[PDB]
């Protein structure tokens, strides 16, 4: 699923579709609720990164900072977890959210 | 100013990877790069039997592992040889989302 939503996101990016781009950032926000609140953390982050271009392109600067704020939440429980590639990966993509958030 | 590439990136695993002409990461990370410059990589090594996988963002201007990125701007992953000592190496870089996924050793042909 999230493979197809991916590939989704860049047509619609490449041609302009802002309101395929808004319902698919929608999606993925859903999504990411449910692997954050199942503690899937890995799954989280890799929506988030969606999210976060889809977000990005729409200009959507409160989605931006929400998106920030459940980063910061899996950073909080990933420095205590020992898995450095996911740790890395949150911390990545807070830099990357904090220059539009 | 360039939003960056996604990318698989879990570093270094353990893979079963062998013998196929495309395997998918299994990495459960898809990281934004840091940079803009960025290209997402993956490098498939056999050491007698033990086979891993690493899945990066790299800055394509730098080596990796001392090799120099091939095709970079490619949206796909195409691995290729390079000459290592005691093991059998094969790197790939490419610019499309998640795109260190989906590593291709040979395609499939219409005949």
């Amino acid at each position: 699923g999230l493979k197809e939503l991916l590939k989704e996101l860049n047509k619609a990016i490449a041609s302009g579709d802002t309101e395929t781009v808004r319902r698919i950032l929608e999606e993925l926000l859903e999504l990411l609720k449910e692997a954050f609140e199942k503690g899937d953390y890995d799954l989280a982050i890799s929506i988030a990164s969606m999210a976060v271009k889809a977000a990005s392109y729409i200009g959507d600067t409160e989605t931006l900072k929400e998106l920030l704020e459940i980063l910061k939440k899996i950073k909080e429980k990933l420095k205590k977890e020992g898995d450095e590639a996911a740790l890395k990966a949150v911390e990545r993509n807070i830099k990357v959210v904090e220059k539009v958030a | 100013m360039k939003f960056p590439q996604l990318c698989k990136f879990c570093d270094v695993r353990f893979s079963t990877c062998d013998n196929q002409k495309s395997c998918m990461s299994n990495c459960s990370i898809t990281s934004i790069c840091e940079k803009p410059q960025e290209v997402c990589v993956a490098v498939w090594r056999k050491n007698d039997e033990n086979i891993t996988l690493e899945t990066v963002c790299h800055d394509p201007k730098l080596p990796y592992h001392d090799f120099i990125l091939e095709d970079a701007a490619s949206p796909k992953c195409i691995m290729k040889e390079k000459k290592k000592p005691g093991e059998t190496f094969f790197m790939c870089s490419c610019s499309s989302d998640e795109c260190n996924d989906n590593i291709i050793f040979s395609e499939e042909y219409n005949t």
